[PDB]
């Protein structure tokens, strides 16, 4: 209820509980978050931000196509990036709100 | 007889860096690819036909 801006308004009950009888050596209570959030969108980004800057223009690939890549597979790995990162950013500011629906237009005569 | 020796030429040759050429992959470029696809093609609305 806190953090109604951080959490994703079209699921509803966001937490998976469980609480376990045998916490820890040493500590009487504990607890191991995890969270899915398009926060991490921010290591998608850096990862291929400073991907291109090394790929763009073709820094240390001779490595790696001399064991035998080639450009495409980069490509190939490029483009599920691309797509990943852009898979957040489509669920980012989407909403529970519904959208409209459109008609065709391109008819005109002279009365 | 005229004394005093003939003529010795010096060595000295001109220089240039030859127009050499080599390989650039950076050269190859100037633009960046475009985005991936940001939108979304599962949402449905629900409606009771």
């Amino acid at each position: 209820n806190k953090n109604s801006s951080y959490f994703v308004e079209w699921i509803p009950n966001n937490v998976k509980t469980a609480v376990c009888d045998i916490p820890p050596r040493g500590l009487k209570m504990s607890a191991t978050f995890i969270g899915n959030s398009t926060a991490i969108q921010e290591l998608f980004k850096r990862i291929s931000e400073q991907f291109t800057a090394m790929f763009r223009r073709k820094a240390f690939l001779h490595w790696y196509t001399g064991e035998g890549m080639d450009e495409m597979e980069f490509t190939e790995a490029e483009s599920n990036m691309n797509d990943l990162v852009s898979e957040y950013q489509q669920y980012q500011d989407a909403t529970a709100d519904e959208q409209g629906e459109f008609e065709e237009e391109g008819e005109e005569d002279e009365a | 007889h005229v004394p005093g020796g003939g003529s010795v030429q010096i060595v000295y040759k001109p220089v240039d860096l030859s127009k050499v050429t080599s390989k650039c992959g950076s050269l190859g470029n100037i633009h960046h690819k475009p985005g991936g696809g940001q939108v979304e093609v599962k949402s449905e609305k629900l409606d009771f036909k």
